[PDB]
RNA sequence: UACGGUGCUGAAGCAACAAAUGCCCUGCUUCCAGGAAAAGCCUCUAAGCAUCAGGUAACAUCAAAUCGUACCCCAAACCG
RNA sequence: GCUCGCCGGAAGACCAAGGGUUCCUGUCCAACGUUAAUCGGGGCAGGGUGAGUCGACCCCUAAGGCGAGGCCGAAAGGCGUAGUCGAUGGGAAACAGGUUAAUAUUCCUGUACUUGGUGUUACUGCGAAGGGGGGACGGAGAAGGCUAUGUUGGCCGGGCG
RNA sequence: AGGACCGAACCGACUAAUGUUGAAAAAUUAGCGGAUGACUUGUGGCUGGGGGUGAAAGGCCAAUCAAACCGGGAGAUAGCU
RNA sequence: UAAGGUGAUAUGAACCGUUAUAACCGGCGAUUUCCGAAUGGGGAAACCCAGUGUGUUUCGACACACUAUCAUUAACUGAAUCCAUAGGUUAAUGAGGCGAACCGGGGGAACUGAAACAUCUAAGUACCCCGAGGAAAAGAAAUCAACCGAGAUUCCCCCAGUAGCGGCGAGCGAACGGGGAGCAGCCCAGAGCCUGAAUCAGUGUGUGUGUUAGUGGAAGCGUCUGGAAAGGCGCGCGAUACAGGGUGACAGCCCCGUACACAAAAAUGCACAUGCUGUGAGCUCGAUGAGUAGGGCGGGACACGUGGUAUCCUGUCUGAAUAUGGGGGGACCAUCCUCCAAGGCUAAAUACUCCUGACUGACCGAUAGUGAACCAGUACCGUGAGGGAAAGGCGAAAAGAAC
């Protein structure tokens, strides 16, 4: 689960993005909505940065 | 192909010529018949294709020093 | 399962159209961007999975060509998707 | 009047189109040869 | 409200005869030049199977991928 | 705005190929339409393409192409039996109302039905890549029973100069 | 019934005229004519270079053809220009 | 390595900063939609439709990971037909497509010359096809000479415009052998003795030195002209560094640099030393390949033409000898020398480019040089193969057009 442990199940960082991205990345295009913030260019905040969770879903380690 | 599987005798190059100054091609076709053979390490008969000077050998040499080491990877016959 | 949330990646920004969000869009009908695959059955979900309200009409269509995006050169809006909901109670999305 | 050539790209797409010539050996050649010259467009039917 | 548009309401709503290049028609009848196949469909049994599944008549209720979609046309949107 | 004229089997209406932002409002008038241009399929923006049932797909496949195993050929390439594409053919699924600046058998209303599941009610042997009937095919003529189509009267509403 | 008489749609070349630096890569205007056939036609195929196709002109084979078109041998050869 | 960056037209918000992912780069190693070898099958430039197996559920449809062809290896299955095998299935390896030029083999002209034409010349060119390696190809003898002897092949200058061939024409045109580049030879037909000894590749390392990410490195100031100098002048100073390029008119002394000099996560070439694996240094004695050499007939390749025509491939019939045996030495014979087939392999000195690096031109400058310095193989022509343009340079700087 966390980065200090070793050897564990890789398919648990597909969760990671479901938290991290799917419950995210909409609703920061969409609170504008809701009046809030309404800038356009905060894809930053999930673009590069969930890559890297992608890569540890790709890891053999504990597979 | 016309090939003589048991020897590998295939067509070749050549000219016709005759008694005339103009000269002409040929390429030497075979002549192609088939026959069939026994290999006593896997008891069954085997259907080959054969011809002219090739299937002298094979009859001369003899089966057991020929088909009996003619594979090459194996050739599905 | 059936149906799983790992789809939920759909929709984009805000969209607008005359047909609906110009008096729908805080009352029952509002216009959304999409990628590639607007995922037609996916819309719905990912709207009662972020605010809990039930949909009773989705369209998506496809937006095509459209002349001129550039000064000195050629330029396009090509093929392109949207998605229009309509709630089934709900008003202010 | 009738022109020898009439508007069609369902021919054009059957007798000169992408796939059609990389399917024969010839064809294939034409488009080795387009790379030759170095011609922007493979195919005018899409 | 706006004689500004945008809705509401609403009379009578029939058979007499002629019938088109349309139906019944993959018809019927006639003819010599004697005039596609296959699957869906219906039906026979084998295989297999059981208060199932499938087959029929009448129903309620839920679901229905994808391509295409703007516009012109005996022509200023095709081609010359 | 009033008035005139011509076409009216087209100089009209609908469908398709082929093309491709052409649709509509909102403006712009250098260039384009061998002009005037305030117009415009032109410039430049903004809006617009809502389908279970419509055309395609489904499933079968003609001419033809491809083509295994196999054969012919240095070879490019080709023959031919399965197989696989392919209809111009054979095979499940929506009508006519009025709406938008611009859309629609695509919307909203009313009403209808085919496919697939589940539930209801009565009757029940269903079934091959096999067997039977169909699908299913020429040319023309002639009987029967009609319908779009149209007028008169009825009936309705208007008028009486 | 019909390789039948006239005749729309459909087809189409014979006469005449206009056109001919055109609207025009062959049309236009008028007429005579083909219209169940040895016919015509929508849609998709198949036939190729001395090969195709032709009730057969060496006509037609994408305007080209007693031998098409493109690219190569090819800057071939010219007692001549 | 480094403090300014988040590619450019492109600005601004936002965002890393300057401090242990700022940007940028080297090593290796993931990620790699669909078309496309494309590998379930179909097909169409980016599209279409299935199956196998498992699971899930309103058992209304989701969605993994897998399925090609050929050859070989294994395991199960299996038709006529018992056993078997074709056929069927499953797992594995090999190939597949791509990449500049070179390269072996295959198909194979006409023109041209013969002041005319067929043989001959031209040409195994042109063009097309197959196939493959870092080179391809050749090789250490039944070869080549000439009584002297050679002792692999290829590449270079020569041999030689001679021999030989030749409508005794036009012309094609050697070998022997020299000077040179470049020098690796072996095994099977079979065993022991010797001991793993020579030599080469691969692989774990070491050392020396390059390559792929680098930063250091000496001197120029004043004065005048000009809007501005890298200029004039005064002269001054460096130079193992007076090379490009850049910077506002000519830069040895301003910048990136040069001569001169180093440093190392990982990857890696050359050479020196070494372990390991595979090959095995040296000695000695056997033994010398029979369907293919001859032979008749016919082609091919030979510089070499049907001639008095050897040799080596090769189509077809036919098929051999043993030391008073056999092949060849360009008719044939003898004598004689030399080789001894009928088994397999071979250094790179040679060939070449997309690429990597160094050097160079008595090279061009917008009609030049490529058609193409420019959003050019674009616009444009044709059904199509295939044809095919116009168009560069304001300025030091965008200061670029307000008022």
């Amino acid at each position: 689960m966390k980065a200090k442990e070793l050897r564990e199940k890789s398919v648990e960082e597909l969760n990671t993005e479901l938290l991290n991205l799917l419950r995210e990345q909409f609703n920061l295009r969409m609170q504008a909505a809701s009046g809030q913030l309404q800038q356009s260019h905060l894809l930053k905040q999930v673009r590069r940065d969930v890559a890297r969770v992608k890569t540890l879903l790709n890891e053999k380690a504990g597979a | 192909s016309r090939v003589c599987q048991v020897t590998g005798k295939r067509p070749v190059t050549g000219n016709n010529r005759s008694h005339a100054l103009n000269a002409t091609k040929r390429r030497f076709l075979p002549n192609l018949h088939s026959h069939r053979f026994w290999v006593e390490s896997e008891k069954r008969f085997v259907t080959l294709r054969v011809s002219a000077k090739g299937m002298r050998v094979i009859d001369k040499k003899g089966i057991d020093t020929v088909l009996a080491e003619l594979r090459a990877r194996g050739e599905k016959y | 399962m059936i149906r799983e949330e790992r789809l939920l990646k759909v929709l984009r920004a805000p969209h607008v159209s005359e047909k609906a969000s110009t008096a729908m869009e805080k009352s029952n009908t509002i216009v959304l961007k999409v990628a590639k695959d607007a995922t037609k059955a996916e819309i719905k979900a990912a709207v009662q999975k972020l605010f809990e309200v039930e949909v009773e009409v989705v369209n998506t269509l496809v937006v095509k060509g459209k002349v001129k995006r550039h000064g000195q050169r050629i330029g396009r809006r090509s093929d392109w998707k949207k998605a229009y909901v309509t709630l089934k109670e709900g008003q202010n999305l | 009047m009738k022109r020898t050539f009439q508007p069609s790209v369902l021919k054009r797409n059957r007798s000169h189109g992408f796939r059609a010539r990389m399917a024969t050996k010839n064809g294939r050649q034409v488009l080795a040869r387009r790379r030759a010259k170095g011609r922007a467009r493979l195919t005018v039917s899409k």
